[PDB]
DNA sequence: GAGGGTATTCGCCGCCTACCTCTCCTAGCCCGC
DNA sequence: GCGGGCTATGGCGGCGAATACCCTC
RNA sequence: CGGAGAGGUA
């Protein structure tokens, strides 16, 4: 529900989400750039970290 | 009966009760993250956020004022449907009638503004940034430099 | 969109006339109009993609 | 689960907030609209930018001027009510308009 | 379309414009001619039931497979019987 | 001089619309107040000097230092990723010569 | 065969034009200085309008007072009128204000005169209606003490329409119609697809035409006499399932007034109130007539309505009516005849200019309303015998719109003071956005486009770049106004095959029904072309070869279409479309060089161009000079009076450029009235020179000018040939503080004396000093509860140069400061900058670049006689850009510079047969003309460099085809090849490298998002956006990504930590959180949403 | 008049990136000094 | 009488959902 | 350095 918010339509997502109560494994690009975090590709994979 | 489904199963698999729909509290955002600035000489323009903020506080007081003195039923409907309009202007202002304009008829920047756009707390904060070590100048060609 | 049947008759070596200017200045300028409209087109697909 | 957060964050999750936890998150209640003062150029109390609520304006001072040093650190004002700490804090506390 | 409108209709998946119908099963087709319709009768080898498209508008074209599309003949499964851009969706 | 030695810089030009609008380079100082740009680059850059400007940045730590040599490096990107074909080709008056 | 022979004092520069022109060009800033003269009534315009329009003549003020007064109470027992509006001379000079601050007006007054209609008192009053801001004589106004242009708005004209359009369900032609009133109220006639024709009044329901008929009063009977021939027309009542005057009114009720009773009497209060009484429906004169030829109602009585009729608005649905089925005429009953047809939404019949006078104009009705409704509320709360006219006029809304539109407008803008061109070409501009316009991005690309109509009256080729390409435009040359806004565009009438004279104005409209021919046309004196057939645009721009005794008009040159800064293009017929606009664009952006210097190859418009553009000082009355200095001319009448002109040096414009008058006359020449008398920035004896004459060669050279950029020589260094002046404008003011009271002197804490040298006993620094990147110019301190705390005026960063001026103002010396100040202290700072590496420059052909190299000129290729080349351009830009018109440029500017002489020993050569005479010949640098669209043809050219003068010995330098042999300065050895030399004319744009170049390290954040700043200004940092994400995730880098997101922009203690890591020797610490995702958790929690993190 | 099947219209969402310069942020009115 | 603060009918395409018009029971 | 508007460069 992180990486659809900014993309498009945050109220709709944002308040459907609310109601289905959706929790976030961050787990992707875009929401370990959000979160500050090493992106899981290149050279932020575990067997080269 | 299924988008009905849809809502009600959405509300009934966790425990999430229906009821928050409905406010009896409203939350106010920290006062640096809407702070008030002066122009040149001392005099202070109003933010967005506070005027709506305003609003909502001064509808809600004399409404107040009206149930504890007692009034005519219509006086308190009409206090509360003003004091309803304005909380709903403060999340989504221009939803629903016409938008509250501040000076020069423009439209107020409610909470949900700041999240939604390309001008949003996203794609202008999140995924871009302003970075230190940094500088811009003209290019023009060196044919002696290596590649 | 449709063309000009005079047609424009003179090189730019030789130097067109009033008129063939004139009807030249049509197509110049949609194709200015429609590179920035494509300009805009383009990253709203990149973004999506 | 994290409160401000620090590292080894595992999940986000969203939902709505019920008046039990809007009531939790503020630290006072806004009951004056009352922006700032122009004479002394400083916040309203029960406004929109109370001391007593979002936090002290100056590190380590109070509106009351009892206490302005570091030695009087995490004692509440007993004459104004705000407690002593730093400034950065009004960028965290929130309030609730009832 | 046939530039950047066309690769975003592509990559949405949208119906795309000048929709071109597909047969849904082999088999020979009894064409009809007529203003503003054209009547085109699936006839299966098997036999069992026969589709038709009669909304056909006679602005776009037959297109040509294997000669142009003519009445009484046999076509493929996923063959686009008219000219354009045939829908994702049915293929 | 001897600090800036063997330290790459990145350089950015807008839009970026590809990954080679991105590479990085060797500073050497030079007299001027303008930036100047390998003729072969342009291309990948998608660069011209009638007025057009560009960024710079500075990678800090050790590991975004190996990264600026080893996978930005400019001589190490020569072919095209989108089709394999090379652009840093001659072009223009090189090609006349 | 000169330019100028009109001018007195004109330079004799040569042309090479061949035909004449029967009409001179027309003053450049008389629209705004007409449509001014126009709004306050002055007696020049009224004497112009005598012979025209004296059937009429009153001005904006007048009309607007008679369209409002009288003011009367509903009972109509008092009444207030007003009448003369009068100007009393202006407070203070033009200089004045410009100087102080304040804006350039003069009173205004009106008689105000109060009748009460039942005792017959009548007390009368001159009330003062506030201070009015007047136009300078160069079409200006000065806001604040800055001047600014009011530009012109493209709308469109209000009246009815007719559209077509085709449905896709039933391939049906559905047609529509809207008449579009002035401040009023829509009224839609739709045709939808089921042949039933409709209304929609405002925005309301479909209801049948015959609700609406019947409602004003016509029975079945009479909508069956007039209507019904249409098929649907009748059909139309066959199933409109009502019936009934009264009936049809509360039906229109109950549609337009939802929830009150539906009473016959409400209802036609409300409709024949809407659109019929006189102050809610405003067609105006221009809609009225406009009407009026498309309904054909009338053609004899002068308009004297601005209200909607019954025959107009039943005229509507029959023109309608008749337009669906395929008639193509009709006759209205006591009407002529008129056709039947859509219109085009575009034309220039269809959408006007509003002017200068007419934006004021609207915005003083709109305040005068206010005033209006005020008075009238004050006209019934106040007792009778106590009220006078001056005890019920508040001036507030007036002023107050007044205020607003010259302060707060889209079409007041800010003046453009580049160069003497950019600001005359701003005078003369033509927007479609504003107020009451097109929108930048809703706007589609059928308003961005060239129309045929164009023709004469907007230029096609000058236009913006970038998202306002085909917005805004520029006027024309010869091109006027007319009194309802439509520009008319002259014509030489043309009687029985015989070119004549007796020019004749004609609009759009006018022009759609007529054939008119080319100007470059062949004519022989005698009335009678030359050449059989000549193109002609038919009727829709259609050009077409057509039979030479159907030509009507004829344009009044092969210049018309273009407007004054296309003009100046030579050779403009070479160049493309694309780069002839890069050109014309560039031309407004050159800075004043140090030192001006007219073109050789000019085309003309340069002379005129700069004395309309009023930067030159001319000549008021003839006269002897008496006594010239660089600080004042004085003339000695020939009447015994002096007049001492006063010249302005080293001033400041708008945009930092200086701008330096110098005289150009002697102390014992005799001067005529018009005659210019000194120059100006970009001027040479009164000509425009906007850049240099250079020596130039075509060559690649090295890869050094690779890929557009160029080279220059060290002379134009050395030599000062490119030096420009500019001037920044410091300035810092003392407010009274809360804290009380602020002082500037040198008493500054904690700086030594060596620090403060070059401040003196004020505190401001001494004029002539030398200011570097920081340094005290105005030393001042602000106790902040000593408390004193230096706020002192600091050089910005990247700033050097010589204080040359102070101005301060104090409260003691009783100025005209802002409230709540005491000074306003200002200093000027000048410095003369030379062509360095990464400037911009350009030609008049759209040939522009950076400076790739500065090569000594010892290493330069040099002629056979020793003379170094200056610039170097290389060879692969020209061809493909379609700008060949450089080339031939170069040409004739060798040809000019080296002088020449046709050997006419036994006869002219056959390719001089038709060049004038004085053009056979030449001295060294002479100075010659090629006219836009008539000028030098390519014969002349070649013959021209066939025969050119040597230099100082016997050696001609360059040959026929115009290459010379050059030799390589850097090896000795000569080039195998030739070379192409000549002169080509060199401008240096306002893109200088010094004000692009920018770099940081760490610095001011901001506050909310603790982030760096943006600009140049507050040092800020270069943004890292999101494609730049893209491309570092694409290289799979992650910690260069990690650390950009991290540490370089919102982690303050990264920040902290990393510089003291960096200043040591120590390793980089680890990143944490952001700053910007606190902030959106706050954000989401402040709209009721439990966000939490879980761990 | 409710049902089910069509049409029809209205509201919302979306519309590239980076940088530079310049001017302005209510009106009325009631109380206080 | 003047100043300061308090209050009060020139985008357009896609899409879905809220609703006109007509045959059937 | 927060907002609105105007103009411009690639
Ligand atoms: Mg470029
Ligand atoms: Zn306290």
């Amino acid at each position: 529900w992180l990486s659809a918010a900014s993309f498009q339509e945050t109220t709709r997502v944002l308040t459907d989400a609310a109601i289905n109560c959706r929790s976030d494994k961050l787990n992707g690009l875009k929401e370990n750039v959000i979160i500050g975090k090493l992106i899981p590709a290149g050279t932020g994979i575990n067997r080269y970290r | 009966a299924l988008k009905r489904l849809k809502v009600v199963a959405a509300f009934q698999q966790s425990g999430n009760s229906p009821m928050g729909m409905v406010l009896d509290a409203v939350p106010v955002i920290p006062p640096e993250l809407r702070p008030m600035v002066q122009l040149d000489g001392g005099r202070f323009a109003t933010s967005d956020l506070n005027d709506l903020y305003r609003r909502v506080i001064n509808r809600n007081n004399r409404l107040k004022r009206l149930i504890d003195l007692g009034a005519p039923e219509i006086i308190v409907n009409n206090e509360k449907r003003m004091l309803q309009e304005s909380v709903d202007a403060l999340f989504d202002n221009g939803r629903r009638g016409r938008p509250v304009t501040g000076p020069g008829n423009r439209p107020l920047k409610s909470l949900s503004d700041l999240l939604k756009g390309k001008q949003g707390r996203f794609r202008q904060n999140l995924l871009g940034k302003r970075v230190d070590y940094s500088g811009r100048s003209v290019i023009v060609v060196g044919p002696q430099l290596k590649l | 969109g449709e063309f000009i049947p005079r047609p424009v008759k003179s090189s730019f070596r030789e130097g067109l006339t009033v008129l063939e200017y004139f009807i030249n200045t049509h197509g110049a300028r949609k194709g200015l109009a429609d590179t920035a409209l494509r300009t805009a087109d383009s990253g709203y697909l990149t973004r999506r993609l | 689960g994290a409160m401000l957060d620090v590292n080894f964050f595992d999940e986000l999750r969203i939902g709505l907030a019920t008046a039990e936890d809007i009531r939790q998150w503020s630290y006072g209640e806004v009951k004056k609209p009352e922006t700032i003062n122009y004479r002394t150029l400083k916040p309203e109390k029960d406004g929109l930018f109370c001391e007593k609520i979002f936090g002290p304006t100056r590190d380590w001072e109070c509106y009351c001027g009892k206490y302005k040093r570091v030695r009087f650190k995490g004692i509440i004002c007993e004459r104004c009510g705000v407690e002593v700490t730093r400034a950065k804090v009004r960028r965290e506390r929130m309030g609730h308009i009832e | 379309t046939g530039g950047l409108p066309r690769v975003q209709e592509l990559f949405e998946a949208r119906v795309p414009r000048g929709k071109a119908p597909i047969a849904d099963v082999t088999g020979r087709v009894r064409l009809e001619d007529g203003e503003r319709f054209y009547k085109i009768t699936i006839v299966p080898d098997d036999g069992g039931e026969e589709v038709v498209y009669d909304k056909i508008s006679k602005r776009q074209r037959l297109r040509v497979f294997k000669r142009v599309l003519s009445d009484g003949d046999h076509v493929e499964v996923g063959q686009q019987l008219m000219e354009g851009s045939a829908d994702p969706h049915e293929v | 001089e001897e600090v800036i030695a063997e330290h790459p810089v990145l350089l950015n030009r807008a839009p970026t619309l590809h990954r080679l609008g991105i590479q990085a380079f060797e500073p050497m100082l030079v007299e001027g107040k303008a930036i100047q740009l390998h003729p072969l680059v342009c291309e990948a850059f998608n660069a011209d000097f009638d007025g057009d400007q560009m960024a710079v940045h500075l990678p800090l730590s050790a590991e975004a230092q190996a990264e600026a040599r080893i996978l930005m490096l400019s001589s190490n990107n020569i072919l095209s990723p989108a089709s394999g074909r090379p652009l840093a080709m001659p072009r223009l008056d090189m090609v006349t010569g | 065969s000169s330019s100028n022979n009109s001018v007195p004092g004109a330079p004799n520069r040569v042309s090479f034009a061949k035909l004449r022109e029967p009409l001179e060009v027309p003053g450049l800033l008389d629209v705004q200085t007409d449509s001014f003269e126009w709004l306050i009534g002055s007696p020049r315009w009224r004497e112009s309008a005598a012979e025209r329009g004296d059937v009429n003549p009153v001005g904006g003020l007048e009309e607007v007072l008679y369209e409002l007064s009288p003011i009367e109470d509903f009972s109509g027992s008092m009444s207030l009128s007003f009448s003369d509006p009068r100007f009393d001379d202006v407070k203070a000079p033009v200089d004045e204000c410009k100087d102080k601050d304040m804006t350039y007006a003069a009173p205004l007054f009106v008689t105000a005169e109060f009748i009460n209609n039942n005792t017959g008192e009548i007390k009368s009053q001159t009330v003062f209606m506030g201070d009015f801001p007047m136009m300078t004589e160069k079409g200006t106004f000065i806001i604040n003490g800055t001047e600014r242009v009011v530009v012109s708005q493209l709308v469109r004209s209000p009246g009815v329409y007719f559209d077509e359009t085709i449905d896709k369900s039933t391939d049906k032609t559905l047609h529509s119609v809207k008449v579009i009133p002035s401040r009023g109220a829509w009224l839609e006639f739709d045709v939808d697809k089921r042949d039933t024709v409709g209304v929609r009044i405002d925005r309301k329901r479909r209801q049948p035409v015959t609700v609406l008929l019947k409602a004003l009063g016509w029975t079945s009977e009479q909508i069956v006499e007039r209507f019904g021939f249409s098929e649907i027309m009748r059909s139309t009542l066959e199933k409109d399932n009502t019936v009934g005057t009264d009936e049809a009114l509360l039906d229109i009720y109950r549609k337009l007034r939802p929830g009150e009773p539906p009473t016959k009497e409400s209802a036609q209060t409300l409709l024949e109130n809407l659109f019929f009484k006189e102050k809610r429906y405003d067609l105006a004169r221009v809609g009225r007539y406009k009407v009026n030829k498309k309904l054909g109602l009338h053609v004899g009585e002068p308009i004297t309505s601005s209200t909607l009729t019954e025959e107009d608005v039943v005229a509507t649905i029959e023109y309608l009516v008749r337009l669906h089925e395929g008639q193509t005429t009709m006759t209205v009953p006591g009407g002529v005849e008129v056709p039947v047809e859509t219109d085009d939404i575009d034309h220039f019949g269809n959408r006007r200019l509003r002017t200068v006078g007419e934006l004021i104009q609207n915005q003083i009705r709109v305040g005068m309303s206010r005033m209006e409704r005020v008075v009238r509320e004050r006209m019934t709360t106040q007792d009778v015998e106590a009220i006078t006219p001056q005890t019920l006029i508040n001036i507030r809304p007036v002023v107050a719109a007044i205020k607003e539109f010259f302060g707060t407008s889209q079409l007041s803008q800010f003046m453009d003071q580049n160069n003497p061109l950019s600001g005359l070409t701003h005078k003369r501009r033509l927007s479609a956005l504003g107020p009451g316009g097109l929108s930048r991005e809703r706007a589609g690309l059928e308003v961005r486009d060239v129309h045929p109509s164009h023709y004469g009256r907007m230029c096609p080729i000058e236009t913006p770049e970038g998202p306002n390409i085909g917005l805004i435009g520029s006027l024309s040359v010869y091109a006027r106004v007319n009194p309802f806004g439509f520009i008319e565009t002259p014509y030489r009438k043309v009687v029985d095959g015989v070119v004549s004279d007796e020019i004749v104005y004609l609009t759009a409209d006018e022009e759609d029904r007529h054939v008119v021919a080319q100007a470059n046309s062949p004519i022989d004196a005698d009335g009678r072309f030359v050449e059989p057939r000549v193109l002609v645009r038919r009727k829709a721009g259609e050009v077409e070869y057509v039979p030479s005794s159907e030509v009507d008009y004829m344009d009044v040159s092969p210049r018309q279409m273009v407007s004054v800064a296309t003009a100046m293009i030579p050779f403009l017929e070479h160049d493309d479309a694309n780069r002839a606009l890069m050109g014309a664009n560039m031309q407004r952006q050159a800075v004043p060089l140090v030192r001006s210097e007219a073109p050789l190859v000019g085309t003309g418009m340069e002379l005129r161009a700069a004395i309309d553009a009023g930067d030159v000082v001319v000549a008021e009355e003839s006269g002897v000079i008496e006594e010239v200095s660089a600080d004042y001319i004085t003339v000695m009448h020939d009447n015994g009076t002096r007049r001492t002109y006063r010249m302005r040096k080293f001033a400041r414009s708008n945009h930092g450029t200086c701008a330096n008058q110098c005289p150009i006359v002697d102390a014992g020449d005799r001067v005529e009235a018009g005659q210019v008398i000194a120059d100006g920035p970009c001027t040479d004896d009164g000509e425009m020179a906007l850049g240099k004459n250079l020596l130039v060669a075509i060559m690649p050279w090295e890869g050094h000018n690779y890929e557009d950029a160029i080279i220059l020589s060290n002379r134009l260094v050395e030599e000062d040939v490119l030096t420009s002046i500019h001037i920044e404008e410091h300035e810092i003011d003392a407010r009274d503080t809360k804290l009380g009271a602020e002082e500037i002197t040198r008493d500054i804490p904690n700086i030594s004396d060596e620090v403060l040298a070059d401040l003196d006993e004020r505190g401001i620094v001494r004029i002539g000093a030398e200011v570097r990147d920081g340094d005290i110019l105005v030393g001042k301190v602000t106790p902040k509860g000593r408390e004193v705390r230096d706020t002192s005026l600091k050089v910005p960063h990247g700033e050097s140069g010589k204080v040359i001026g102070i101005r301060v103002f104090s409260r003691e010396d009783e100025d005209e400061l802002p409230a709540g100040v005491n000074e306003l202290v200002r200093v000027y700072v000048a410095q003369k900058r030379k062509i360095s590496d990464g400037d911009k420059l350009a030609g008049r052909h759209g040939n522009k670049g950076v400076i790739g190299k500065i090569l000594p000129v010892e290493d330069m290729p040099f002629l056979a006689d020793g003379t170094p080349v200056d610039i170097i351009l290389n060879t692969h830009g020209v061809p493909r850009r379609m700008n060949i018109g450089q080339i031939l440029e170069t040409h004739l500017g060798w040809c000019a510079h080296s002088g020449w002489k046709v050997d006419a020993a036994k006869g002219v050569p056959d390719w001089a047969a038709r060049l004038p005479d004085e053009l056979l010949e030449a001295q060294p640098n002479a100075i010659v003309s090629t006219p836009v669209f008539d000028g030098a043809q390519e014969a002349e050219l070649q013959g021209l460099l066939s025969c050119t003068l040597p230099n100082r010995d016997g050696d001609v330098l360059v040959d026929a085809d115009g290459k010379a042999m050059l030799f390589d300065g850097r090896s000795g050895e000569p080039f195998p090849y030739p070379v192409t030399v000549g002169y080509m004319y060199i401008m240096k744009l306002h893109h200088l490298v010094d004000d692009k170049i920018h770099a940081r390290s760490t610095g001011p954040y901001s506050m909310i998002t603790q982030q760096p700043l943006g600009g140049k200004a507050q040092f800020g940092g270069q943004r890292f956006g999101e494609m730049e994400c893209w491309a570092m995730q694409a290289y799979g880098a992650a910690y260069t990504l990690q650390e950009l997101l991290t540490i370089k922009s919102d982690d303050t203690v990264g920040r902290v930590k990393v510089y003291e890591a960096i200043v040591k020797g120590e390793n980089i610490p680890e990143p944490g959180i952001p700053e910007s995702f606190k902030v959106l958790l706050k954000e989401l929690q402040s709209l009721c949403l439990n966000v939490e993190v879980l761990s």
